[PDB]
Order: structure tokens, then C-alpha cells, then sequence
DNA sequence: CTGGAGAATCCCGGTGCCGAGGCCGCTCAATTGGTCGTAGACAGCTCTAGCACCGCTTAAACGCACGTACGCGCTGTCCCCCGCGTTTTAACCGCCAAGGGGATTACTCCCTAGTCTCCAGGCACGTGTCAGATATATACATCCTGT
DNA sequence: ACAGGATGTATATATCTGACACGTGCCTGGAGACTAGGGAGTAATCCCCTTGGCGGTTAAAACGCGGGGGACAGCGCGTACGTGCGTTTAAGCGGTGCTAGAGCTGTCTACGACCAATTGAGCGGCCTCGGCACCGGGATTCTCCAG
């Protein structure tokens, strides 16, 4: 565990410069890794389900990217 | 003269077998059909998809089955596969 | 000594980002965490570069569009600092809770 | 003189029905073969849905003292239930109204 | 076809073109005989910017006619 | 009243253009014909035609003076007109920086373009061929259509060699000391050039870039100009009212704008941004000027 | 001494009125007319169903009430109780139709 | 022709109310009427283009309830 | 012997193939069976879009003086264009990042 | 050693054609390939609906019309109806 | 901060109305029984890629000082919106009348599926060149302090 | 507003270097010719539903006026967060080796489509009664004012 510390401050304040981001308070640093991690579960539940019924032991990047497809946030550049 | 299909008749006797002494309204009939359409159709859609997935060709229970994983939620989606699996079950023991 | 106000490397790093595409997140800690996060679904899994880096960019993309949106919500809250508040709000109101 | 035909939804101890169900599959444009079992499947997880939506439905009219189901009473079963609500997310119900809800700020103080 | 064109300090100089012709090959031939590259090159004609990849004759300009060369300046 | 103008990062070119054209009242009595009504116009075949309502390029304009006078507030966010600007030129979508001249000149023919393509379009959807649409535009591009801005801005230049005949919509003025001066390095013989028709309001460039061999730098040398100004030899007084002031060079500039806010002269205001300061006169003859902007008054 | 209920209070009951209640909120004549004369831009002299525009009434009120919740949340975050448009752009933007 | 003006402002209050809302500003009517009238453009479209594509030109409660399922708004109530 | 196949491509002059979306409709379980004039259709409205797309894509690059077109130049020439946005609205793509714009409130002031 | 199918020479033929003079990387290309079979796609699944909607059996060039215009708006629907409306035409009259 | 007035709301009782429930033809779609061609299950081989580790660089992450710009709290205002009484108007209901367009039935015939043959277009694989990355020295822009 | 200095930043030149347009050989999917078959295009018809109109009611929409509350501007203060600097640390590379399983190939068999005969279940219609809308009256409760 504890990897979800992983997700640095200084990541978070780099992604929200990119989307735009003036200034961040303190307390949205514990905010964003909750709300990312909610879209892990989200995502890789499909994943893992995807490979499950395609008898597969890893988990493919079409599976990936067909799971996200399934939820409305299609992705280009992985077939 | 054309006949239409809808599942009043069996949304009915669910609906007797749940409540003994519960009516139902004609408006709220509609409301039931298109919601049986609607997820037959999310069904049957990815049924049909994830079989184009895995380079098959048939339709089969196992799809159905992560087709209903995939839409319903939790306690909703494991229920509902407990369901399923009891009623092939008991076809293929008929 | 030299020493910028604050604000101003603020929007540099701004400009900047928004020019260059990269990975924002390290890969590796990202990679630890999707294989945490994959465990308790079903054990032992294996994951492809390609499938990894594909969730990293999904995520980078979605953490980039929410964070957009919440800045939208912190100007309409006459701020110029985003608090979490937004971030809920923002999360209401694209129907995610 | 063959046998008593015994539907496919009472050998499967079903309401729904399996044959049309199964035609619906076919001429539903999905596959060119379908599978035994997937019918069966498939009416067994629409009954047990109607189930529990016309469970929810039938506490909310007796809730509200009436012996009949309504959109109204529809309406507030899906969106009491969390599942339900995230199920049926972006659908609207006719003549379902909203559920009653009004924020702490808004009230008097 | 003769056409005019006035440049950044104002001279006159004469131009021969046919209306066939593009803005790529308009601006090509100021290069001959001006140098000035052409991603700062802008002609006005009758008020109105010369959109590049369009062609002369469907500007209706016909011959003895002037064009207004200028340049972008930047200022914030 | 004058108002200030918030700038969106690097508008400042933008926001003077807006200020000075603010300051064209005979512009804001057409725009009312313009929105309404679309009445129908009838022309014999070389054709009873309604008018289409103006499009969001003019739209926008039109609203945008409503507010300088009608909101009491002191600051104005033009954040429509140039988004309304954004799809008509990729070039000024971001916040590259642009220059003030190129803007008015797409600003300008754009206001034409929905007349000439609203008009014409019209005729189009109301009788239906792609051959008889490309007529129609065939038919109009030889056509001089009196368009509103050919109305408050639209001239007819002369030249001789042979006379020939082109509409403009303002003047570039080659620089080498009074505006006058360069007016009359406008008019040599060489090959001359006299306007025949002067527009109701009149546009003056000076071209303060130019290139020394290889060396790209501004000439920042002042020019001097009257409020006044006689063009009956270049052919008349045109009364001063818009000004535009450049103030840096051509990579790195600052644009300010100065306006006469009246209904005898009176009064000079200066504009940066959002800052509105009162200026006199003699300062403002005095100020770097880049645009002038001049009212029929004879 | 003519008697009144403080601002507010009426207006807490009507909301509690018609959230409990489903008829329409809009008039059926002129949502038809709008209805037809939004329609013209498309095809000339169409025929509708009245089943069809009371479809149209169901999915604009719903679409309405929708876009209404998501304001007032919008208009309550930015620490007030009085809706101004701003917040009907805010809503509209970050649910992704503009 | 001005139909839009049709839509009441006492409407757009019970409306509003119908979503829970105290205090409304007078601003608000004329941009409800405007969204509604963009709603209209974009459900419409869909529905007299269903109903063109079958040669009929009459407009059916099915076409408008298929034209909203296709925009992510399914309806309930019409089959 | 028979004749000098000519390709349906050529036949509708078409650079994108028609017997390949042809096959792709038959084998996709689409329709039990599909007209003749369909595929045409198909590739033609692809032809254009994605030549649409390139074209945009094209000038981007010229605009930022690179020959090679690559997922920003693709990411810039969708986004730009409004139309295009709207199309692909849901459209994540890898490389492509964001378009650089700054809210006017956080712009700092200036004299 | 299997055989993979994909748009590029065709894409890559209308990049010639378009820009005789500009190149386009590999992983371009394959974006370039995941919008056309996306695009693909959304057509055809909407051809199929409205074929089943109209309780039709073929799917015409109409069919396909209609879906573009479904599909994508205003000025692009407007050029896609005319490019495909002469390439059918081109192709009955050769 | 604690009581009456009053007004809105809700529950209850009687009444008439009609929409839901039960019953009766009947027809089409479900069922049953053989039959066959095929798609999918299964075992084995391979070799691709994921896994894991180990050692070295250094840029990124981390912790801390500060001071300044921002969020928040308080206050005044005055202007906008809510609550209400009058008056007007058109939405709504009920009913009538036309006809115009939607839904079948018959026929066909024309378009598309299917099969076989032929071969040319598309794809995997080497392959030398040119666009891009990197290093580095620039001129140049921008911000900060001082005045 | 101007000047100067520190500091990022675009740009030209060089030079490597790996991605790419081109050439080659091979294979199967596309094209062509022929044949059958059924799906929809056309036309006529039958009649259901839409449009349109008209007239009377009354409840909703407009209008207006007062007044109160809250949106907004302003001011002050305290804190927290951006900016910079010195000290880790582990992410990355690259180099190595291992093997798990993903994909391909070959057999084989159970199964789902198919056709023909049989039949009964739901659909449309046609009654019949209990749920419910409506109207009126009494109980309940929230508000609002004064004290």
C-alpha cells in the first residue's frame, strides 16, 4: 500500500498548472488522490472483468482503452 | 390490423407474485416496457460487442454474464448473476 | 537579492505546461498504485507497458478537465484560489456523485 | 402425441419468457447463433430487476397510502434507491416529479 | 496582366501576372525582386486581406491596378 | 461616458480599437436598421427578398455600443466580440500577440462580408443549383453592394497613368514632418493618386515600420498633426477624434488610445485598458501617434 | 391592519407544492406554437403528434428542473441564495454544453 | 412568429420552484428562454430528420422519443 | 479474359476502398445484407472527414514550421476548429495535451 | 504470423493529397486510424438503427445519409451529403 | 424569548366516474423432432513479453524560512425582487367538420446474395535518407528594484 | 514611466541518429460473370387523426406598489502559500537472465440453425367493479405579530 502517497504534491500542482491552476490550497492535495483513485476502481474493475471473460491472465491495453471507451472517454493513439 | 408486443402480461404476474393486492396503472405500464427495452437492449448490446472482443461468434451465457457485470452495480450486478446462474442451472437440470 | 513576487513563476509554469505534452505523473508510483488498485478484483495480475501507460494517460486527461472545471467554479466564486469545495461541486454537477 | 410442451420459462421456473425472448435475440440483429443458456440468463436478470423495481414501487404506494402503482411512485423507488439512481442515471420518467429536497442554507434561520 | 504593387517604404514597383496566377505565386515573385520572405508578407487589395491559397481573378483585379504591402508588428 | 476596457492578457491592441470606434456615433444609428427589420428588397432580373437577420459577427459589434452608454459600471468586458472574432481568423485564437491596423481590416470587410453573404444567401434559400449559387456570387462580386461600413468608412480612390477606379477603406501613408507631409508623399506623380469620394469618416495609417536592409526596427520618430484638416487638394475639413498610440516597437509594443467624448472641443480622454485619465489637448499633439480617425464635418 | 407573510416563507410552501405534485408547468397552446414555429426552420408546414409534443413538454420540463438544481447548488457555493445568470453559464459549461 | 415570449415568466418561476429555488433575479428569464429555445433546435432536428427518412410528414411521438435516446436523454412513457 | 478489373474506388473515384468497408459492414453484423451504393457512401463521407481533418492538421503544422504532423498538431487542428471539437468532444488523444489559455482573472495587471 | 488490417495507405494517400509535401508520424497514423474506425463505427451503428427502426431489412445510401446528418452537424453534414451524393452518383454512371 | 389569529394544508366522509381486472375468440409464434455442418472446446508447441533485479546519476521530491497577497469577517447601502390587490386576456374545454396523410394489400422486378474463378491490390520485410533531438553560443524579452 | 541587471527563452549551426518513404515477394480478398430469390418500390384504398374553427369561463398572466433583505463595494487582518535553497531518494536506464502464458495449429464433437407439423398463449375486444378525483367540512400546523 501507501502508494497512493505516491501521487506527489509537487504532481498534482504541475497537473493542476496544466489545467490552469493560479493558486492551490493545502487541503486539495488529499482532494485529488481520492478522486483519482475513485476513477482507478472505476476503470480497472471493467479492465480486470474485460480480461476475466476473455480468459486471459494479463490485462491488454485494448481492454483498457474498450473499458474506457464503455464509459463515455474514448482514447486514440493505443488502437 | 398489425399486433403489437409488450411485456404487460409478464411485468403483471411478477407484479402479483411480488404484491398479491397491488394494482398498476396503464401509464406506469409503458414506463415498465420501456424500461424492460431499454435494458434488454444494454444487454443484448454488449453481449453482441464483447463477443466482436474476443473474435467469437455465438452468444452464449458466459457473455451474457459479464454483460451483466458490466451495467449493474454491485450488490445489484452480483444478485442478479446469483439469478441467472440458478435459472440456467435449473434449465439444463429440466 | 533576486526574487520574483509570487504569481508570476506561477504563470510561467502554467504557460509552459499547457505547451508540452509529457507525462506529468511518475510512472513508476502510478504503475505501483493501478497494481494495488487491481489486487483485490482478482489476484496476480500481469499488465502490458502500453495498457499502463494508456491508464496514465486517461487519468491525466480527466484530472486535467476536472481541474479546469474547478478553476471555472472558483472564478464564478469571485476566488482566484481553488479550495475542494469546487472540486465536489464540480463533481455534482457533471453527474459523478 | 409427442408430449406435454412445457415452455422454456417453466422449465426454467420463470415469468418472462424464454422463446421470445430468444427471437427478440435473433432478429435483434446481435449474432448470427446464440447460445442456449444466454435466453435463459437474459429473462432471469430482467425478472429479478422488475422484481426488486416493483418492490420498491409497492413500499413507496403503501408509504403514501395508495394501492396503486404510478409514476409518481416509480419515479421516487428509483431515485430513493443508490443503485437503482446510478443505474438509471440519465433517464427521465414521465409525470415522476423530483424528490422533495431543499438545502440547509435556503432554510429559515 | 500589369498590376502595381507599393511596398513598405512606399515605392511603385510594376508587376506581371496572369489571372490564373495564386497569392503563392504573387508572393513568390516578390521575392525575386525584393527578398522580403513572404511568412511576414500581407497585400491589401480594395481594403481586403488576400486570403493565401485563393487565386487573383477571383478578386476581380484587373489590370493598373495597386497593391498595399505591409507588415505585422507585435506590441502588448 | 468613457469607460474602461478589460483586457483579456494581451487585447490592449483590441480594446483601443474598440474605444475609438466607440466614438463614431453616425456607426450606432445604422446598426439599428441593420438588426431591424428584415425588410424586402426587390431587384428586376439583370427578386422580392427579405432580409436575413445580421449575423453574430455584426451582432455582437451592435450590442457591445449599447453597453458604453447604457451600463453605469466604468469597465466593459469585450470577452464576445473578439470570441466572435476567434472563428473568423485562427490567427488570433490564444494570446499571440497581433497588431492593431491587421484587426481593424478583417473587422472592417467582415462587417461587408455578412451583408454580402446574408443578402446573397438569401435569395439562394428562398429560390432553392450550385451553378446558379456561384452566379449570384459572380453577379455581386462585380457589383458594388453600399454596404453600411462603405457608408461611414468607404472611399474611391483615383489613379492616373488612364484612370482607373478602386474603393478603399483607409490610407497607408509611407513615412521617410507633419501627417500633411506624408499626404502629400502619398500624391507624386510618378502615376498619380486622388480620392474622388470621401468616406463620411476617415481612416489614416503611418507606416512607423520599416526595414533598413536586414533590420527590422520602428521609426519612432513624432509626426505632427492638427485637429484640423484640409483635403480638397488631395481631392474638405475633417475634425480630429481618434487617435491611436503605439508605444514600444515591433516585437514588444504597448497600444493606447485616445478619444474626443463630446455630444466647443471637448474632451480629450486618455484610455489604457481599464485606466481612463483626462488629457488636454496639447498632450494629446504631443502623443506618438499610430491611427488617426477623423469626422466629416464639411 | 392588512396581513403578510414574511418574504420567503410563501415562496419555501409553493416549492414544497410543486415538488410534490407532477402536472405541467408549461401552457400547451403556446408550447405548441413555439413548437411549430421553432419547426418551420426545418421542414415546411409539418403535422405533429400530440403524443410528440407532449413528449417535447416532458423533456423540456425535466431537461429545465435539471438545469435549475444544478444552479441553485451553483448560486448556494458561491455563498448566496439569489440565482443570477452567471450561474446559469457555470452549470452549462461544466456540464459540457458550452 | 414570437412565440418564445409565449413562455411565462410566472411558468419559469414554478419551474424554478419545481427545482427548488428561493430567490430568483429578473435576468433569468430571457436566458431560460434562450437555453430552451437551443434545446428545441437540438431535439427537433433529430425528429423532423427521423420522421424525413420515412417518407412521412408527420411527426410522431416515437421520432421525438428516439431523437432524445440518441442525445443521452432517454424518455420513458411513449414506447 | 473477361475485362480489366477496375477497382469500385476508382469507379467513384475515391482514394479510400469500398470493397474493404464493403466486407467490413457484411462481417460486422450490421444488416443481414447491404446495399450496393452503402459503401460508397461510407468511404466518401470517411474520404472527407479525415481529409478535413489532415488539412487542419497541415496548417497547424506549417503555423508551428514543422513538416511532420504528430499528436499535438492533430490534438490543436481538432480543437481550434469548434465544429470538429463538438464532433469529438469525448475524445481523449495520447500526446495531445491542452490548448494554452489563461482565465483573464489570473492575468496580472499592467500600465 | 498473423495479417493485420488497418487504414494507413489510404489515410497516408489522402495526406499525399491534401499536402503533397508533408509527412506524419507513426503514432499520428494510428490516431488517425482509431477516428476512422471510430467514425466507422457511430455510422454504421446508427444505419443499423434506423434500418430496424424503420422495420427495414437493407441498408441503403439513405440510410447512411441520415445517420450523417444524425451524426455531424451543420456545415460538415452539409459537405458529407454532397461528397457522398456525387461519389454514388459517379459510381452508377461508370 | 411566548401566546392567539389567521390562513394554508391535510385527513376524513359521501358521491359519481372510468380505468384496471376478468372473461371470451383466435391466430400467430412457440414447441417438438430429426438432421447436418460448423464453431467452439481442448491439448500441445513456441517464443514474446512481462517479471525481477542490480548498480549508477541526478533531477525531482522534501523540509524549512518568510512575507506578502489573498480569503474571510464586519459594515453600510440602496436597489432589486418578493408579496399582494386589480384587471385583463387567452388557455382550456367541449364540439363539430373536413380531409389529408398514415397503414395495408397485390404485383412485380430489380437489386442483392451466393458460387466459382482469376489476379491484382495490400501487407511484412530490408534499406538508405532526411526530419528531429541534442549541445551550445548567442540576441532578445520580461520582470524586479531603484528613482 | 524609465534604466539596468538577472534570468529565462527562441534561434542558428553542427552532428548524430533513428523513423520513414521506397523496393520486393507473396498471398487472399476483391472483382467479374452467372444464377436464383425475395424485399421494397408503386398504386390504390380505407379510415384515424390532425387541423381548424367557434364560443363561453375563469383562472392565470400583467401591472403596480411598498418594503425589506441581501449583493456588492469597501476596509482590515491574519494566515498560508508561493518562492527560494540545501539535503536526500528513488525514478530511470541499461543490462542481464528467466519463464508464463498468449497465440497458433490440428482434432473432434456437441450444438444451434433449419425444416415440417402441432398447438396454446398472448392479443384484441368486450364487459364489470373498485380505485380515485372531486367537493365539502373539521382537525393540524406554521407563521407572524405584539409584549
Amino acid at each position: 500500500r501507501d502508494n497512493i502517497q505516491g501521487i506527489t504534491k509537487p504532481a498534482i500542482r504541475r497537473l493542476a498548472r496544466r489545467g490552469g491552476v493560479k493558486r492551490i490550497s493545502g487541503l486539495i492535495y488529499e482532494e485529488t488522490r481520492g478522486v483519482l483513485k475513485v476513477f482507478l476502481e472505476n476503470v480497472i474493475r471493467d479492465a480486470v472483468t474485460y480480461t476475466e471473460h476473455a480468459k486471459r491472465k494479463t490485462v491488454t491495453a485494448m481492454d483498457v482503452v474498450y473499458a474506457l471507451k464503455r464509459q463515455g472517454r474514448t482514447l486514440y493513439g493505443f488502437g | 390490423r398489425s399486433r403489437k408486443e409488450s411485456y404487460s402480461v409478464y411485468v403483471y404476474k411478477v407484479l402479483k407474485q411480488v404484491h398479491p393486492d397491488t394494482g398498476i396503472s396503464s401509464k406506469a405500464m409503458g414506463i415498465m416496457n420501456s424500461f424492460v427495452n431499454d435494458i434488454f437492449e444494454r444487454i443484448a448490446g454488449e453481449a453482441s460487442r464483447l463477443a466482436h472482443y474476443n473474435k467469437r461468434s455465438t452468444i452464449t451465457s458466459r457473455e451474457i454474464q459479464t454483460a451483466v457485470r458490466l451495467l449493474l452495480p454491485g450488490e445489484l450486478a452480483k444478485h442478479a448473476v446469483s439469478e441467472g446462474t440458478k435459472a440456467v442451472t435449473k434449465y439444463t437440470s429440466a | 537579492p533576486h526574487r520574483y513576487r509570487p504569481g508570476t513563476v506561477a504563470l510561467r509554469e502554467i504557460r509552459r505546461y499547457q505547451k508540452s505534452t509529457e507525462l506529468l505523473i511518475r510512472k513508476l508510483p502510478f504503475q505501483r498504485l493501478v497494481r494495488e488498485i487491481a489486487q483485490d478484483f482478482k489476484t496476480d495480475l500481469r499488465f502490458q507497458s502500453s495498457a499502463v501507460m494508456a491508464l496514465q494517460e486517461a487519468c491525466e486527461a480527466y484530472l486535467v478537465g476536472l481541474f479546469e472545471d474547478t478553476n471555472l467554479c472558483a472564478i464564478h466564486a469571485k476566488r482566484v484560489t481553488i479550495m475542494p469545495k469546487d472540486i465536489q461541486l464540480a463533481r455534482r454537477i457533471r453527474g459523478e456523485r | 402425441a409427442r408430449a406435454k410442451a412445457k415452455t422454456r420459462s417453466s422449465r426454467a421456473g420463470l415469468q418472462f419468457p424464454v422463446g421470445r425472448v430468444h427471437r427478440l435475440l435473433r432478429k435483434g440483429n446481435y449474432s448470427e447463433r446464440v447460445g442456449a443458456g444466454a435466453p435463459v440468463y437474459l429473462a432471469a436478470v430482467l425478472e429479478y430487476l422488475t422484481a426488486e423495481i416493483l418492490e420498491l414501487a409497492g413500499n413507496a404506494a403503501r408509504d403514501n397510502k395508495k394501492t396503486r402503482i404510478i409514476p409518481r411512485h416509480l419515479q421516487l423507488a428509483i431515485r430513493n434507491d443508490e443503485e437503482l439512481n446510478k443505474l438509471l442515471g440519465r433517464v427521465t420518467i414521465a409525470q415522476g416529479g423530483v424528490l422533495p429536497n431543499i438545502q440547509a442554507v435556503l432554510l429559515p434561520k | 496582366m500589369q498590376i502595381f504593387v507599393k511596398t513598405l517604404t512606399g515605392k511603385t514597383i510594376t508587376l506581371e501576372v496572369e489571372p490564373s496566377d495564386t497569392i503563392e505565386n504573387v508572393k513568390a515573385k516578390i521575392q525575386d525582386k525584393e527578398g522580403i520572405p513572404p511568412d511576414q508578407q500581407r497585400l491589401i487589395f480594395a481594403g481586403k486581406q488576400l486570403e493565401d491559397g485563393r487565386t487573383l481573378s477571383d478578386y476581380n483585379i484587373q489590370k493598373e491596378s495597386t497593391l498595399h504591402l505591409v507588415l505585422r508588428l507585435r506590441g502588448c | 461616458t468613457v469607460k474602461g476596457l478589460s483586457n483579456l492578457g494581451n487585447t490592449c491592441f483590441f480594446n483601443a480599437v474598440m474605444q475609438n470606434l466607440s466614438q463614431t456615433p453616425v456607426l450606432r444609428e445604422l446598426l439599428k436598421e441593420v438588426k431591424m427589420s428584415g425588410t424586402i428588397v426587390k431587384i428586376e432580373p439583370p427578386l422580392e427578398i427579405n432580409l436575413e437577420p445580421p449575423g453574430p459577427l455584426t451582432l455582437a459589434m451592435s450590442q457591445f455600443l449599447n453597453e458604453m452608454q447604457e451600463t453605469k459600471k466604468g469597465v466593459v468586458t469585450p470577452k464576445e466580440l473578439f470570441s466572435q472574432v476567434c472563428k473568423k481568423a485562427v490567427r488570433f485564437k490564444g494570446y499571440q500577440q497581433q497588431d492593431s491596423q491587421e484587426l481593424l481590416r478583417y473587422l472592417l470587410d467582415g462587417m461587408r462580408a455578412e451583408e454580402h453573404q446574408r443578402v446573397s444567401k438569401g435569395i439562394l434559400k428562398a429560390f432553392g443549383d450550385e451553378e446558379l449559387k456561384n452566379k449570384v456570387k459572380d453577379y455581386e462580386k462585380k457589383k458594388s453592394m453600399p454596404s453600411f461600413v462603405d457608408r461611414i468608412f468607404g472611399g474611391e480612390l483615383t489613379s492616373m497613368i488612364s484612370l482607373v477606379h478602386e474603393s478603399f477603406l483607409d490610407l497607408s501613408l509611407p513615412v521617410l514632418c507633419s501627417i500633411q507631409h506624408c499626404l502629400y508623399q502619398f500624391t507624386r506623380n510618378e502615376k498619380q493618386m486622388l480620392i474622388s469620394l470621401a468616406p463620411p469618416v476617415l481612416t489614416l495609417h503611418l507606416k512607423r515600420f520599416q526595414q533598413a536592409g536586414f533590420n527590422l526596427r520602428k521609426v519612432n520618430k513624432h509626426i505632427k498633426f492638427p485637429e484640423i484638416l484640409d483635403l480638397a487638394p488631395f481631392c474638405v475639413l475633417y475634425s480630429l477624434y481618434g487617435v491611436v498610440e503605439h508605444s514600444g516597437t515591433m516585437r514588444s509594443g504597448h497600444y493606447t488610445a485616445y478619444a474626443k467624448a463630446r455630444t466647443s472641443k471637448g474632451q480629450w480622454f486618455h484610455i489604457s485598458d481599464t485606466h481612463v485619465q483626462a488629457v488636454p489637448t496639447t498632450k494629446v499633439l504631443n502623443s506618438q501617434a499610430y491611427l488617426l480617425f477623423y469626422e466629416r464635418i464639411l
